[PDB]
């Protein structure tokens, strides 16, 4: 849950964009 | 949102998804009003006796999704904040009159068949499409039921008609104001809807039967529990708004 | 002020599930 | 991985990420060793003198990557931890030792032309493949410099001659075991590369030239610095500590 | 058992950029 990053939604990992 | 629908693919371009960075998740609705900026309800931002109060940093802006929860990767868009205004006479203290809010995005926006922008009305039209009895689209990720506190997991539409003053004044114990206006059916129209807690800033659009483009009347703004018999939601009245709303985006 | 014309309707130029409900609703 | 290269796609089937639920972020290395069964340093775990302890519920077992931070959904399959076994004889308080952990899923995992097991040596493949001046290949996605405390984009390959156990021994002051080994050039060889902090758990293999398959020879355990001038990384032993695979791998 | 068989190559029998300078290695 954090920077630059966003919360996807399969083992609610972090998508960093 | 209430009794709704699953929205359509590319059937509601100007919506906007007003992101809380931290903890990761949803704040608002928006409406892309333009390239560059949208607008939400003021009470999304500040809300002083819920101890709300964002800065352009506190969000995040996603332009163009369906699905609440997925990062659709190629055809959504997230956007930062250059500035936020909330409408000064915005009464947070009373019933929530001005809840109108512009966040102005740091870089214009890409418009693909995805994101586009929905029209501001004219005093011409303003005046013949607002009227008892005409429906308008209300849209949204937030709570399904009053008392689920759940979430839909792809946008929402839901069609209400629009309300006649005495009858939502009537409805609430709040000071209603000549900047609010209220829709719905009547706890014996055989229909149900609203929209509800996680809705705010969201578009309530109406469809012009004469140039034919997508206007925007209200913003969700306020309501008393969620489709609730013979109880109507407010929505920020946008025309009687729309010259703060000429005069910020110009200056 | 290209606005309120939705690309796959407006455009394409086709209806979505509702909004018949809406345009009959205005008179 | 210090002075290492890009990792080409399917190179290393066996590699598996260990990410921290919250804050979400890498942890260090494991190896898909069978189905359902991973194999990591234990100080990834536990680690007394820095606070460290965690479950089989703080940890996601991300298999199948190649992109660091990309969600890449297709291809890799996150899992969760069932049960943890970590070595009764790793030496936290001296030297490390026995730096060996197995965590075993809840469900098996799906092999993918990404998600394939890695071998364990025989006492025999472990006897003639483990002699100095031989070449292993170490990856993974921790730190890039001793000290940018940055981040590769992608997984890191990098190949290591096998040193010998007096050079290692005199090449540290730290306490050496049958159970250890180093990894590296030396500083007149000419050529670099090194595992760094991130890095732990990840896999030391190499090819057999008999039948041709890949082993799990060592594991990411310990070093001094990284890719230092005559100081080289000390490798978990895997061959040596195999019966106890072997063992927790019966219940 | 199907171990240590990379399937992106050791079975479409191709090689790795590197693992090559890994062989010239043993022995
Ligand atoms: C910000 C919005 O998401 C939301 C509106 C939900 C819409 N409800 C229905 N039925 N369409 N607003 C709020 O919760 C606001 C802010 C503070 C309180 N509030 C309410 O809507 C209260 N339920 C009522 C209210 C309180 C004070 C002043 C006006 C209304
Ligand atoms: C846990 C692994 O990420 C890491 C080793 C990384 C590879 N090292 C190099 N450069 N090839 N291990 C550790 O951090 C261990 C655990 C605690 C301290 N530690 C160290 O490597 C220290 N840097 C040195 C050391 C301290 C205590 C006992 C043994 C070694």
């Amino acid at each position: 849950e954090c920077p630059e990053g966003y919360i996807l939604d399969d083992g609610f990992i972090c998508t960093d964009i | 949102i209430v009794e709704g629908s699953d929205a359509e693919i590319g059937m509601s371009p100007w919506q906007v998804m007003l992101f809380r960075k931290s903890p990761q998740e949803l704040l608002c609705g928006a409406s892309l009003i333009s390239d560059r900026w949208v607008l939400t309800a003021a009470h999304c931002l500040l809300y002083p006796p819920w101890d709300k109060n964002f800065t352009e940093n506190d969000l995040l802006v996603r332009i163009g999704k369906h699905s609440r929860t997925r990062y659709e990767r190629n055809i959504e868009k997230i956007s930062m904040l250059e500035k936020i205004y909330i409408h000064p006479r915005y009464n947070w203290r009373e019933n929530l009159d001005r809840d109108i809010a512009l966040m102005k995005l740091k870089k214009p926006v890409a418009f693909s068949d995805y994101i586009h922008p929905v029209c501001l009305p004219d005093r011409e039209t303003a005046a013949s499409l607002l009227q008892a009895g005409y429906k308008g689209r209300v849209t949204g990720w937030g709570n399904l039921k009053e008392t689920w506190t759940g979430q839909p997991s792809v946008l929402q539409v839901v069609n209400l008609p629009i309300v006649e003053r005495p009858v939502c004044k009537d409805s609430t114990r709040i000071r209603i104001t000549d900047n609010m206006f209220c829709a719905g059916y009547k706890p014996d129209e055989g229909k149900r809807g609203d929209a509800c807690e996680g809705d705010s800033g969201g578009p309530f659009v109406m469809k012009s039967p004469f140039n034919n483009r997508w206007y925007q009347m209200g913003i969700v703004s306020w309501g008393e529990g969620c489709d609730r018999d013979g109880k109507y939601g407010f929505y920020t009245h946008v025309f009687r708004l729309k010259k703060w709303i000429q005069k910020v985006i110009d200056q | 002020a290209d606005c309120g014309l939705r690309p796959l309707f407006e455009k394409k130029s086709l209806e979505d599930k509702t909004e018949r409900e809406l345009l009959e609703s205005y008179i």
